[PDB]
This record gives C-alpha cells, structure tokens and sequence, in this order.
C-alpha cells in the first residue's frame, strides 16, 4: 500500500500501482531511495512552546523504526531529557544503532519534569522522529532529532549551536518554559521568540553583565513592546 | 497527479547523504584511518526544478499513512526491507 | 488569600524516615518559593531546606544535607518533604511556608525578579512528628 | 554567617504599656533585609515586618520598627493582651537565612 | 500430491491476521490514537473447501523438517527473509 | 529445500521445485504468506500432564526464530515459570519483540520447580513454539505460547481465562501437578481432566465453600468414579 | 518403615551460616510434611520452621524469620536447612522430622487431605552444631 | 581479468560449511536430538584447478575496499542482505 | 560497487558490472555464496609479536558486521583479553550471536594489559576479523578469531590446541610477550618462534622438570644459537 | 498462642510404680490435638500419643492417656527402668505448634 | 644509576585511603622487581607488598591483604600503591624500592632467571603519610 | 617463617674502633640469602651486603661480613663517625622476606 514517486526528469508522478506502465524503468536498486523530509519545510511552527503540543504519551503500543538514506538539513532539532517528579526517567534510553540527526542549525535541548502517563512519547499527527538514518515512531532519551516524513522514490536513469531550556509540566497542556543563559540566569520563554532572538539576548546579557552573581536565581521577563527579530 | 496542497512549501532542498565516492587516498576506506561518523556525509543543494521539490514534499505527506499501517502490522523492530520489496514487486508485475 | 495545608501528626521508629505533605491552595504554585522549617519544643524555628518548583530544584541547610529531600508535583499542587535518619532528638513540629520573589534590576530588555528563600508570608498549621519505639 | 541576638530575654510589661524589642547582628544585614515574626504557642509565627521597616499584610498600625546595619528594633505602641507572644528576628539579606533565639513579652 | 495422513484433522480453520484495511477515521493510523496491540488483529473462519484445510495441515507437517535444517545452518537470530528468498527463486527459475 | 504450497483455487498442491510450471502465477509478494498452525489441530493430547512430556532440556544449541503473518486460534495455550530447586531460573527471559500468542481460549499457566539440565527447553518432535508473530525453537519464560508448525503458501490470484497449575519435578519423567483453586486450595491433577472439568470444579468449590479457611493447605482428590465432562 | 538420615557434627564461626542436610529414605518424598527443630542442651525442643516439598514452599517460626531457609530437592530425596547469623547461643542439636497429612472433609467430589505441621512420627538422629572461634 | 599479484598464494583450500544434507535419521533435524553447534560443519579440500584458488584469493583482496565503503555508508549492525541485493540487480539488468 | 566473481568451470573472472553478458547464468540463489578467506593464505606473518602490529585502537567509529557461509581452516587463530592498567576492559563483550571461528589448528590466546586509547580495536589494513559465520570490523573480547577477507562468488551451474601468552604494552609499538608454560613458568617470546617450536619447548620443560617449584616465577631465555623447527 | 505447662517438674517413683504426667494449656486445644513424646539423652523424642488419645505406632499398651479442652494426662501403668525419660506435651490444634517445657521421671 | 622518585607528604582522614606514586627513572621498568615497605617512627622497616610489572601481577604481606593494592603503568614509568582502612596507627614513612632478578638454573635451551622479592639496591626518598582528624 | 634477632641492642664504641654486629635466625636461611642494610635517620636503608658475603655496589672495603645456616655477622674494621647508623639484617632465602629489629652503633 506504500506509494512510490517516479521522477522522469524534473517531472514527478505518483506511480500507478495497478498499471503495468512499460514506460517506467529500473536498472538497479541504486535508483531506489528512501528520503526523509522535515516538517519545518511545510511551515509548521517550530518554537519550543508549540512543538511540544504535538507530542504526547501513550501506553500499550510498541515502537517501530524504518531507515532512510538521505534527508535534508534542519534549521530546528530537538533533544529531550524529561523526568517524572520522583526522578524516574520518562523517555527510554536509545538502543545501540541510534545516533542523533547529523545536521542542525540549532538544537533546542529541553530538560525538565512533567507527568508521563504512557510508556513512550509518540507523535500526534503521525509524523516520525528522525534520527541519524532512522525514522522512529517514538522519542528516545537524550538523542537529537528532527520531525519529519519518508517519501520512497525512483530516481531518473559543521558548526551548530545549542539553545537550552528548562521546563515543568512537560507532558501536559499548561506548561512553563525558561530559557537558560547561565546556571542561575533565566529568561521567560515566549512563543513569539525565534532562535535568533534568544541568541541575541544571550549576547546582551553576558555583555552587560546582568546575570545572577549571588546564590539565587534571576528570571528576566521580556518587555512586550520590544519586538523580536 | 500530485495535489501539492500544503499551506507552505520550502522550494530549496538542502540535503545530506552517505553515498559518496569514499575512495581517494588508499587508506580512506580503512575504518582505522578513515573519518569519524559525523564526517562521512556529503551534501549539496537542489532547486525546485519544474515543481519537483514541492511535489516531493507532498508525496512524503501522503506516504506517511501507508507507512504507519505497514509498520503496525509487522514484528520487525527495524525494517530495512521496504526498498527491496519494492524491487521485487516491480519485476513481478512486469514478469 | 493563599493557604498551606499540611498532613496530620505521625509517629516513626528510630532509623526510618518521615514524609510530610503540604498542599498549596487558595492559589497555585505559580512562581512562589516554598520552604520547610523545624521547631522542637523549647527551640526557635530553623530552616531545614526548601524548593522552588519552577526550576524543579531544591537545597538544604548543611545540617540536613543527606537527610532531607524536598520534591513537588505541580499536578496536585503539593510540596513534599522527607526527613531520614530519624532519632528521638528529631521530635518537632514541622512547618511548610511560602513567600514571594523579590523585585530585582531593570534594563531595556525588561525587568528582573529574584528567587531565593526570603521571608515567609503564608504558613501551614504544622505537622507534629514524634520519633520513638 | 550573620548571627542575630535578641534582648531582653523577657520583657515584663503591663497590658497597654509600650514594648521595645532589640535584635543585634554580628554582621551587617545587606539591604536591611531583616524580618520580624509574632509566635503563639501551638501556631506558626506570623510575619509582622520585613525589609526592616515594611509592615506585613494585615498587621495593625500599632506595630512598627526600623533598623540598618546590625541594629534593628521592633516596637508596639501599646501592647495588647493578644500581643504577648514570642518574637523573632530573621535575616535574609545574606544566604542562608539565619535567625535569633527569640524573646518573650510577658504580663506585669 | 499431499498424502494427508495425520491421525486426526480439524477441518475448521479459525484464523487471525494483521492484514486489515486499517484506515477508516483519519486518526486510525496514528499510533497515538490507534488501538493497543492486542486489538490490531482481524479474524474469520474458513471451511475445508475441497480438502484445502487438511491438505494445509499436512503441508505444514512436512515443511517443518526443511525449515529446521534451514535455521540450523544460519546465524541470523530472527529470519524474516524466507518469503523474499522464495520470490527471488521463483523469478530466477522462470527468467 | 523448504516446500511451498500452491493454491490454485480450493485445490492445493505442493510445488514442484524443479519443474518450470508456466501455469503458476505470482503477481506480487502479497500472495506469499507464512501461516502458523497448532498441533492441537492434528489431535495431539493437550492436557498438562501429557504436554510437558514433549518438551525437554538441552545444552550447546542456540535458539532460532522465524516469523509468520497469520495463524489459527488456540484452544489450549501454555505459560511457564519454572525454577531450579535453589531458586535459579530455568527459562531465559524473552528478548524484546516477543509477545504472547494473541488468541487462546484457555491458558495453562504452570509454575513450579524441577531439574533443568540444559540451557534451553526445546520441543522434542521438532515443533515450534508460537509466540505473537514469531515461531521459536525454544521456550521463553513467562510468555504465553502455542505448539505448532509453519506452512509457506502461494495464495490464489477477546475474553479468555486462566487455569493455574503448580508443579514439582518439571523437567523429569516422574512429576506431580496440582490445580490451583485458591492460594491454600488445590486439586490433584489427573490426565483425564479437561479444561472444562477443572473450571466446573473451581465453581463448585467456591460455591460450596469447601476451601482452606485455616493456615494450612488442602488437597482434594477426585473420586475416580465421577467422570469428567 | 521410613527413616531420616542427617549429616554429622559441624563447627562454625560466629557470623556465618550452617547447612544441615536430611535424606529421606525407606520411602520417598511423597506427600509428607518435613520440619526442623532445635534443642540446645538443657532446653526443650523448639520448632524452627519447615517445608512441604509438593508445593515447594516453606515457612518459619517468627524468631527465625530472616535467619532460616529451608529447601528440598526431589531428585536426591533430600531436605536442607540453613541457619544464618550464627552465634555461640545457637549451639544445639538440630533435628529433622517427618509426619503425615491429616484426613479432612469429604464431599461428592472426593476426599480432602490437610497439610500443615502436626505431630512427627519419624525422627533423624540429630546433627550437633557448635558456633565458636 | 584477475591480476593475481600477491607475494604468496596457498593453492590448497581446506574448507568448512554448514550446507550439509542434514537429514538421515529422522531425529537428526530435531534441535533436541541433533548435534551441538561445533559439530554442524562439513568439510573437504579443493585443489587449485586451473588457477581457481589463487584467482579467488585475489578477488577477495580487491573486494575488501568496496565492502568496507558499503558498510560505512549504512546503519544496519549486521548485514545479511548483500547476496539478495545482488540477485535483484542481476535480474534488473537483464529485465 | 562490490564485485562478484563468476566461475564458469575452473575458470574464474570478475564480473563486468555494466555489460549484460547473456552468457552468465543464475538459476537460484543457492549459487550465490559468501566465502571467507584467511590472510595467512597470502603469506602474511602470523607470530604473535608481528600480528599485533597490524591491529590498533580508534574512537568515534562504530563497528559493522557481514555474514559468510563458508570459509577455510586456519592454522593460526587469536583470542584476546586485554585490560587497561587500572583493570578496565579494553575490548567490548561480544554480543549474542557471535561465536568463535570453528576450525583452528592453534589458538594464540593473549592476555595482558596495555594502553587502549580508542573505543574499539580495528584492523589497520582494513581486513575483517572472522568469527563463526560473521566478519567484523572490530575485535570482541574473549572470542577466537582469524584475520581475513570476503569474496562473493557465483558458482557453476576436531582436535586443536592452545598456546598462551601474557603481555604488557599491548596497544603500543614497544611491547613485551612471554610464553606461558605453567602458572609460574615462562619463556621469553621471540619473533622467530613457530607454534611447533613453542609446543616442543612445553614438552621439554615438563619432561625435564625445569619449572618453577617455588613461590616466584622463572623466565627462560632462549639461546640464540639453537634454531627453532 | 496456646501455652502448655507440665507438672510435676520431676516425678520420683520406684520402678514398677504407676506414672501420672500432667499438661495444662492456657487455651483450649482444638480437636484435642495434643501429642506426647518420650525423650532419652542423646536421642530425638519418640512419639507416644497423638490426638490426645491415639497411641502411636510401635508403642506398648502400658502407655495411655486422655484429655480435652485444656487438660491432658499421660500415664504409664508400670514404669519400667527403660521408661525413665523426659516427657513432653505438644499441641498442634492451633498453629504454630507449641510445646511444654518437659518433665522428668526419676528412680526412687 | 637508577633512581626512584616518590610523591611528597600527605595527610588523610581515618577511614580513607592514600595513594603514593613512585617513578622509575635513570632506567626503565625493564624486568626489575619493585616493592613497598613501611616504617613507623621507632619501628623497623616492614615489607607491605610488591609488584612485578612484566607479569603485571602483585602480592601482599598477609597483614595488608585486602588493604593494599599495587599497580603500575609502563607508559609513565610509574608504580603506585594504595593503602586503605587508614587509622592513626598507619602514620609512617612509606618507601618504594627496586632490586634485580637472580640468576637461576641453566640448560641446553638457554638460561633461567628468577623473579621474586629479594634485596633492594635502589631506594626512593620516602613519603610521609599522616592519618588524623 | 624465619625469624631474625640482632644483637647487641646498642654497641657503644669509640670512632675508629671495630664494630661487630650479630644476626641469628630461628631457622636456616636457604642459600645463605641474608642481606645487611645501613640506615640513617630520615633516610632509606642502604644495602651493604647481600647473599651473606657479597659486598653491595659502592660500598667501602672497610665493610665485611659472612655467615651460613642461622649465624650471620657484619663487621666494620674501623667504624667512622659517618657509619654510626642503625643496621638491619634481612633474609630473602625463604619467602616472605623477613627482617630483624635492627641494632644501633653509638659513639663512646
Ligand atoms: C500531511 O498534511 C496534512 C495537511 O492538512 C496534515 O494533516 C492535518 O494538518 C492540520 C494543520 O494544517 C491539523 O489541523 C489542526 O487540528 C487540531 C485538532 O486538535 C487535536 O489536538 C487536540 C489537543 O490539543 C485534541 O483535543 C483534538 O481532538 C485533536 O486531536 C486543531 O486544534 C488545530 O487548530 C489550530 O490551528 C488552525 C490552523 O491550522 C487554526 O485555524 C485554529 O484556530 C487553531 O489555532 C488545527 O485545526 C490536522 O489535525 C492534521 N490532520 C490529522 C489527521 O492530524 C498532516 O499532519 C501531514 N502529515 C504529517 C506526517 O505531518
Ligand atoms: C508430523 O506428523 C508426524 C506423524 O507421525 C509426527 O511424527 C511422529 O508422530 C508419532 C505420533 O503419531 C510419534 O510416535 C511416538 O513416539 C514415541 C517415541 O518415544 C520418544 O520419547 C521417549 C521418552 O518418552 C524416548 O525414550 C524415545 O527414544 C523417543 O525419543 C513413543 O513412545 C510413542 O508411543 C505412545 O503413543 C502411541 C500412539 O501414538 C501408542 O501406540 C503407544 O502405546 C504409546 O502410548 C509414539 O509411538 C513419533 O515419535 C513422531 N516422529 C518423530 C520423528 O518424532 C511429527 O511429529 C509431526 N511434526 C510435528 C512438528 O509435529
Ligand atoms: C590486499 O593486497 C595488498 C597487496 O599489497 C595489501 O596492501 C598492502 O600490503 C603491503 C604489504 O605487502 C603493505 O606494506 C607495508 O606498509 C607499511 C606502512 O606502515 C604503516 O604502519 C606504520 C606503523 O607501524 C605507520 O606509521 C604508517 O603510516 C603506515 O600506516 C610498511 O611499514 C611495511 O614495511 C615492512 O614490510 C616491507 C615488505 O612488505 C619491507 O620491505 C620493509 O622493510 C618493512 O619490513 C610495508 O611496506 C601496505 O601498507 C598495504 N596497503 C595498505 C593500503 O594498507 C592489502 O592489505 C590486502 N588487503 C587485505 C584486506 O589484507
Ligand atoms: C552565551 O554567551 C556565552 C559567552 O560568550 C557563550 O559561552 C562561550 O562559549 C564558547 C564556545 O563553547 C567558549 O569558548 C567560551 O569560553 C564561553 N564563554 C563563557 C563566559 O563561558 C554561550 O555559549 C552562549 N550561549 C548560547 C546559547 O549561545
Ligand atoms: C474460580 O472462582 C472464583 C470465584 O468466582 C473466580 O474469581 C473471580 O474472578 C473475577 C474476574 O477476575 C473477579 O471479578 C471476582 O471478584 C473473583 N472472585 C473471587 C472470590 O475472588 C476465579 O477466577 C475462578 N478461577 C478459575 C480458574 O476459573
Ligand atoms: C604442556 O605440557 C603439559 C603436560 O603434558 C600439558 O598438560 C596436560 O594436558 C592434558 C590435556 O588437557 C591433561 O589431560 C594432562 O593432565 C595435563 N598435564 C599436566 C601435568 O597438567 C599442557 O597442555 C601443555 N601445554 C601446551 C601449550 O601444549
Ligand atoms: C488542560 O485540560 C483540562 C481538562 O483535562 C482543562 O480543564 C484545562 O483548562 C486545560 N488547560 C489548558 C492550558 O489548556
Ligand atoms: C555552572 O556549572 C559548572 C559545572 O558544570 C560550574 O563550573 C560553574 O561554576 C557553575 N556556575 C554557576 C553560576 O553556578
Ligand atoms: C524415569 O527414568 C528412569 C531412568 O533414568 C527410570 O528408572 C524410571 O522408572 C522412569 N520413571 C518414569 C515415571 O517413567
Ligand atoms: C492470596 O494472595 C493475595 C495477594 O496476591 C492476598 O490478598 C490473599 O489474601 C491471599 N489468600 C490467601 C488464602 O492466603
Ligand atoms: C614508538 O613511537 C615513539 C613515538 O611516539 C618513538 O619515539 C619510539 O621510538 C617508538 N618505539 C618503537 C619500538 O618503535
Ligand atoms: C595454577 O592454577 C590452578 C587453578 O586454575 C591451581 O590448581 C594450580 O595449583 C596452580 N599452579 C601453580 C604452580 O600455582
């Protein structure tokens, strides 16, 4: 039931499964490729406060994995470390063979706690989490991934940075996030912020020196009138 | 054939793959002297020539449903067989 | 007006630990700072340690490091404390308390708010814990 | 560590008489961040004053106080029968929060 | 062709499989909203039409010897390749 | 060397491996199926005192697994938890990916002890143990299975209950079994008993109240003259 | 006539454990009930615990819970007991003993037999165990 | 075609394999009664008839480079698919 | 890119990948075989002091495995147990499914210590380590292996002994090896020694009785003038 | 817990004289499930009587006894030199099995 | 001329362990035999244990079995000793020392050399270790 | 275990006077494998003699000694001020290496 795309040249058609189509050619298996695409390429929102609303927990359903040979570069990748309130892990350790997605402009690393009702975290729209050369139905702990889909087509004849967040209520609808600048220094995270904005704020804070230099923590709140980027 | 109905489409495909030449030095292919895994990728850009990239994004979007049901129905934890199964159905339909 | 509701009196055997709950009600966890204190009869009231749920972190007075664990769970609006290594010397009324963040520095970005354990405005009723056998 | 000492151990005063309570630190309290609390037997202490001079919410105007550096004072213009409590000073200007031993007001 | 020599034969085949349609709702195929694994099976009965079921039981009984030797000779812990190997031999014999 | 069956219609023949047979058709791989059948369909005895005589232990031989896509419903499934006299486990934990057989009318769960000379328990007649969609040469601990075989054919163009047993001498010829009614209440298990009989006895005992209501255990022995079902 | 055969005398150091075997012979395990008792010189004979091999379960007198383990292996017709936490106060002659099930209630189904530790008909000779260093 | 340029060549191939008949007894194929794994190998000698063995050693020596790059480029920990992929390319080139 | 050999009869040619070659025949997949060959068949030196110079450690590169169906007998197999100076293991435990090479005349078992800079030991010339029916890019701990290569061809239409060594500096260029005769008795290992020589020395020493019969250890050094075998 | 007490501590009687041994429980023994045993130095006790009145296998007819409730008695019609043993009562009617301290028959 | 270089003085708390290094210099490890000794003030000098790096093995005086661990690493030419279970009674100057193998028997094969702990020719300066709190 | 005892506890001799030091074993030392060392306060002992009679490297000819069985002696023909050290005997003939308590040479 899996469709294949056929590229005649620049022209792409979905293969007709029932028709013979003597026109179509396949000379070797090297013309058959599994390519992964990111959901960000379809314009889905990528900020942390919105991306987590597409993920959730379920029990009683095992994970599945498929491979892909090529894929695109992601502007926004995610990496989760979520614990239950009592310290138990929410996400399973990745099995060997799983490695993080190879090319990300930014990695949004979110650590924190929250209720985790299920056995695994699954994508709610049915998308796959993309790992090194593997697409998975579930999220594995500590490993960088991108959200995406796999196409299956027949062919014609690095510096990156990390943005850290800390959160509570990870698995629920009403949650809170802070952007980490230093161990004691935080910024309230808004849904209107872009990766570029947060990085500019990180430079502003270290440069001005307005960081916590005591034993407690500081949280900066953004003035709603200053725009972002 | 392809409805191409997503709200937005990024026409620029910036891609990576492991399908490089590999050989060059004579030691290049020996794991002991070769690159660390983060370095075995090759890349480039492809433009949306005649709608190819937007058609491609829509294909993957339609493919997802069939793929998830396929996986639900099996027991393999990691399925690497899809492309070979397709090669077999291709020839059976023709022969 | 915010209130703190504590569990009732308990009796533990020497060598065990006591878990005391404190429910935040009349408000929500928000960004408030919670702490626990201890007052043995005839003694003043000492800080044992505390938690700030929004970071999900806690710390302790040096005399209780390794003995006291403080946790919280947003979904039940509750702060919990556990005191281990119990001996009869530990008999005391244990209290939970809550206080505000203080306003900090201001810049063009926006305003800062400071989080540490300061003064307590809201107090629970106290849980009496006795250690004996 | 800022160590706080309060005095007198017990102030013996008639009802309606003014109460003066002293707290003295071994070290200055940053930002004059010292608080006072009123404790009754069987009850958690109620915050009366914080930040040396800021009156706490719901506290009657008969309660006052001031201070800076190491020297802080709490006072009650007329001590009512209801106010013959144990009073404590606490400092929060420097971590950890520390506190005095407490003093009592008693009826003469 | 099939000796069909077992002491007894149950002529009623009551079967289960995962090869269902799957799709129906639009959320049905999403693992997050779909059924728990014990619920992904479909079933039905087949009658012994013209000896098909008893012939089938005997086939499986004769198959067992070849299958056990096949497995003895390999190193794979889980072999999912038998059906694809058969498709390949089918076409090679014919082409 | 694995034979295939070919179904022309209702007619089934074993494929001739050497002959070309241009008559035979295969249009896609969806016509190739692995189907598991139970041994109970050939009339093999299924009561616990007899089924265990077909199983035994061997060392020095690794396990192997194959998959199947479809299979039948079992009337009688088994689930073992056998320990050595010193508490060591006899059976290995199942690896991930193994799940119990999906449809059983009754599950005969046998716990107990016995000598376990080998590394794994193997089927003595060469049958496979059937797990969810996997046939295995060995028994895995705690997981429900049926006994059976796999056919390989080319196609033409739930409520269940548990019966518990406790046993000693599991891996030997001279063994003993008891049927568990309650934690302190047992019935001597005879080879003439059917699942239906044991369930009727379980209803009779709870209804009459003739259970152990003390600290010791009671064993009921059946009167040989009362038939079964 | 059934007999019980025990191992010979042993000496253990304080803090260790002693394993004492008892072979069932002159009969087989069957459905019989086995137990162990202890008699320090000058003392009466106390039940330590026991085992019923057909269920493969055992239990202990409260004073020995956590100290005594009783196991059996049908293939060698042998019952074993291990007593841990040995101190010189444990010096005693240890005995194995065996007795019958008692007949119970009768119904239309068939007859009941009751299994618990009752009177002992068959006794072993006794194993002397000394704890010293 | 084959350069056959190694410093030395052992012309005698003493080999082992699992591709035996297996069946003989009727119990031979049952894992419970069959041999321990060290005993399931069969063997024999092959002579260097018309240069076959030295040509074979050189083939394996040239094969190694392609094989190592192939493995570098995949994610499977154990690849059992190479021979089946070759059967598929063989037929695709011909059909 | 993997070449295939084609055996027409006794005649072997490397297949032309691009040419159709209607001449070539394949009737079933049973004609396709993966055969492993040892490097000793190409005359590579096999003594312990030389074989270890072809192996080394690297980090950041994962292992890979392929199978083979047949292979040759090895005269010289190796088995390593190397620890870091602090007792940490250098080599990973083999995963299940890995078993030692089935036929060896001699096994050179080397235990000892040394620096182990990487994650895995890899072959420096790109050869594979041959395990039971699996060729691996890395060495697994405690499991007997042979060095070798895999060919991929299309076909035409036991008593063994152990020689033990103990070593220091395993992973470096300047290393030392001793041949173990008894727990307290050693012989300095020279590069000129053959397996046959060492076995003759083992018989000579036990027969003459010139072994350590005290608490210390003895090391025999060979007289350079006595030849080997 | 049913506690059993036996008496006299020692019965001093001549050989050939009748022996009477008492056991008294703090609580009734269900089903009169009390047993008596004969112990010699260096030997395990031999069961003489069980179920209050059932004579054990291989026991001479000179041995008897009876009882119910809390009151049980063992007797020997003529005590032979071979019978000057330590006797114990045990109850099994209620779990755990409990026992008396034992009494001795001695030669007068 | 070979020399041994030891680390400087150290102070440990009771219950901890002390690690003392000794670098072999002026030569290499070769086949030499290394050992450690202890001399509390007023006491003679006792062997604690030792190591022979070419076999990579070590042993200890019975009084230190379970307390002393001796290791070596060829790449840094260094021998290390660790003494656990420290108490104030352990205060002493610890020394490393080195000596030769002795010549043994001769045969037609070649000559034997014997490895055990004999006399020490090369001594380190000594590391003073104090245990207190 | 070979136990070594040295004597005299202290030898009081003038500088330039001959020193004689005794070591006596409870058991014979195999191969006469006994060594002597010279120790100064603050320093590791220096090997003087090994194998009963072999002079150690860099040791002056004024140092001598001999022995066999259980009886070993060290001597200095003229004891220089620099030689008024604590001397020890050690045996290595039988494992474990054992040693004497040591003796002192002192100035008279
Ligand atoms: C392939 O391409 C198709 C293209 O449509 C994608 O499928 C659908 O995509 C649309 C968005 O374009 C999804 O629409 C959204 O559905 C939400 C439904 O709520 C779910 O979650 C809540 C909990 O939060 C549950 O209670 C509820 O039952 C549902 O499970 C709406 O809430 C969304 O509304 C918001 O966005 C819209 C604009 O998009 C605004 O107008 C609204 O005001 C509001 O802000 C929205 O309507 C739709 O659900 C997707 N379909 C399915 C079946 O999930 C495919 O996802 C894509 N494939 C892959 C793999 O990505
Ligand atoms: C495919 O279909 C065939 C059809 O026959 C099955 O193969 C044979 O099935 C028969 C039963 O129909 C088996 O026959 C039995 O063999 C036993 C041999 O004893 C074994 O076990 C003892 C230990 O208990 C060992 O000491 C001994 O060496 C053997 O290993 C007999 O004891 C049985 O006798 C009992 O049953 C018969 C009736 O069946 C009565 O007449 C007897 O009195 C007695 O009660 C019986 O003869 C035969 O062994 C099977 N063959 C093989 C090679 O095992 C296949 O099993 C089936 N395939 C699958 C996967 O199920
Ligand atoms: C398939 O067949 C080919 C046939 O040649 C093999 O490939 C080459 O084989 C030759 C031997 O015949 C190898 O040659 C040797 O290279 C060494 C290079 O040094 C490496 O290691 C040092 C560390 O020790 C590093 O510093 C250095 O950078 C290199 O990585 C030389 O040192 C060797 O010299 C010694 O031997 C020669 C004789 O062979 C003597 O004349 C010298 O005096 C000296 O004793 C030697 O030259 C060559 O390296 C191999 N090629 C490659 C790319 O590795 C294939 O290996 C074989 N395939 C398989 C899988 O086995
Ligand atoms: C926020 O700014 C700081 C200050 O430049 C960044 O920290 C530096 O990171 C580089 C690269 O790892 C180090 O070489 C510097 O030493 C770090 N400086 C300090 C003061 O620690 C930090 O990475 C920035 N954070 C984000 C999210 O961009
Ligand atoms: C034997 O009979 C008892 C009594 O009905 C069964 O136990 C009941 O099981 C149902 C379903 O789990 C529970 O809702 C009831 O509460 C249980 N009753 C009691 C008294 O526990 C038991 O399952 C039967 N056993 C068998 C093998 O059929
Ligand atoms: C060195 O020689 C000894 C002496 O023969 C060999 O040890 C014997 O091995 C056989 C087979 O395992 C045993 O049956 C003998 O009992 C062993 N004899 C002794 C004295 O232990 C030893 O295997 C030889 N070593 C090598 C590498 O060949
Ligand atoms: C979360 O869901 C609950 C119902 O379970 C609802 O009452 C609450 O308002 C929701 N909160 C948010 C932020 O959507
Ligand atoms: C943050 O943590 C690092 C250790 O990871 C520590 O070195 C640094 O001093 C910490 N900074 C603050 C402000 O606590
Ligand atoms: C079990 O096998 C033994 C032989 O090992 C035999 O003596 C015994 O009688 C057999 N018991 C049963 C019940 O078959
Ligand atoms: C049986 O075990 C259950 C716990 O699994 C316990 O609740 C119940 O009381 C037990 N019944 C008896 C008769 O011991
Ligand atoms: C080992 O390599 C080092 C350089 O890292 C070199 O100085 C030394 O001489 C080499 N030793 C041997 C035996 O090759
Ligand atoms: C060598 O080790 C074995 C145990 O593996 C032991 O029995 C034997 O006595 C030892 N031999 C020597 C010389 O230590």
């Amino acid at each position: 039931s899996i469709p294949l795309g056929v590229i005649h040249n620049s022209t792409l058609q979905v293969s007709d499964v029932d028709k013979l189509v003597c026109r179509d050619k396949l000379s070797s298996t090297n013309q058959l490729r599994s390519v992964g695409l990111n959901l960000e390429g379809n314009g889905v929102a990528t900020d942390v406060p919105s991306v987590t609303k597409r993920w959730g927990f379920r029990s009683g359903v095992p994970p599945k994995v498929v491979n892909y040979e090529a894929g695109e570069w992601a502007e926004n990748c995610y990496n989760l470390e979520i614990k239950k309130p009592d310290g138990s892990e929410c996400l399973p350790a990745a099995p060997d063979g799983i490695r993080g997605f190879p090319r990300c402009r930014y990695v949004h690393k979110v650590s924190g706690t929250g209720p985790c009702a299920g056995d695994f975290a699954f994508h709610k729209e049915g998308a796959f989490f993309l790992y090194d050369r593997l697409a998975s139905t579930v999220i594995y702990r500590g490993t960088t991934f991108a959200e995406g889909v796999v196409a299956f087509l027949i062919l014609p004849q690095y510096y990156s940075t990390t943005i850290r967040y800390q959160a509570t209520g990870f698995g629920t609808n009403e949650t809170e996030y802070l952007f980490e600048v230093d161990n004691l220094t935080y910024v309230q995270l808004e849904s209107r912020f872009t990766p570029q904005f947060l990085l500019q704020l990180n430079e502003t804070i270290y440069a001005s020196g307005k960081r916590s230099n005591t034993t407690g923590k500081l949280i900066w709140k953004v003035n709603p009138e200053i725009d972002t980027t | 054939v392809i409805v191409n109905a997503q709200p937005k489409c990024n026409p620029n495909l910036h891609y990576w793959t492991t399908q490089d030449e590999g050989a060059a030095i004579g030691l290049a292919w020996i794991p002991y002297f070769g690159p660390a895994a983060e370095g075995i990728y090759t890349e480039g850009l492809m433009h949306n020539q005649d709608g190819l990239i937007c058609g491609l994004r829509q294909l993957a979007n339609e493919t997802t449903q069939a793929l998830q049901l396929f996986l639900r129905a099996t027991t393999e934890l990691r399925t690497f067989s899809i492309l070979n199964r397709k090669a077999i159905d291709f020839l059976l339909q023709r022969w | 007006q915010v209130q703190l509701v504590q569990s009732g009196a308990e009796v533990k055997k020497p060598g065990s630990s006591v878990k005391v709950s404190c429910k935040a009600s009349g408000g929500t966890f928000s960004r408030d700072i919670f702490s626990w204190v201890r007052q043995a009869p005839g003694q003043g009231l000492e800080w044992m340690g505390g938690i700030i749920p929004i970071f999900g972190t806690a710390n302790y007075a040096q005399k209780f490091q390794g003995r006291v664990t403080i946790t919280a769970d947003k979904s039940t609006s509750t702060v919990f404390m556990e005191l281990s290594g119990l001996r009869s010397e530990d008999t005391a009324v244990y209290f939970c308390a809550r206080g505000p963040p203080l306003r900090g520095e201001r810049s063009w970005f926006g305003e800062s708010e400071k989080y540490d354990y300061f003064y307590m405005d809201v107090w629970g009723k106290g849980t009496t814990v006795t250690v004996s056998s | 560590q800022i160590v706080l000492t309060q005095s007198p151990g017990t102030l013996s005063l008639s009802p309606g008489e003014r109460a003066t309570l002293s707290c003295r630190a071994s070290q200055s309290v940053s930002n004059s961040y010292l608080a006072w609390y009123q404790q009754k037997p069987g009850q958690a202490p109620r915050l009366l004053i914080y930040g040396a001079s800021s009156r706490a919410t719901g506290i009657p105007d008969r309660f006052s106080g001031s201070g800076s550096g190491t020297d802080f004072t709490l006072s009650i213009s007329r001590l009512e029968p209801e106010d013959f409590a144990v009073y404590y000073c606490q400092q929060y200007g420097t971590s950890p929060c520390t506190f005095g031993q407490g003093t009592k007001l008693e009826i003469k």
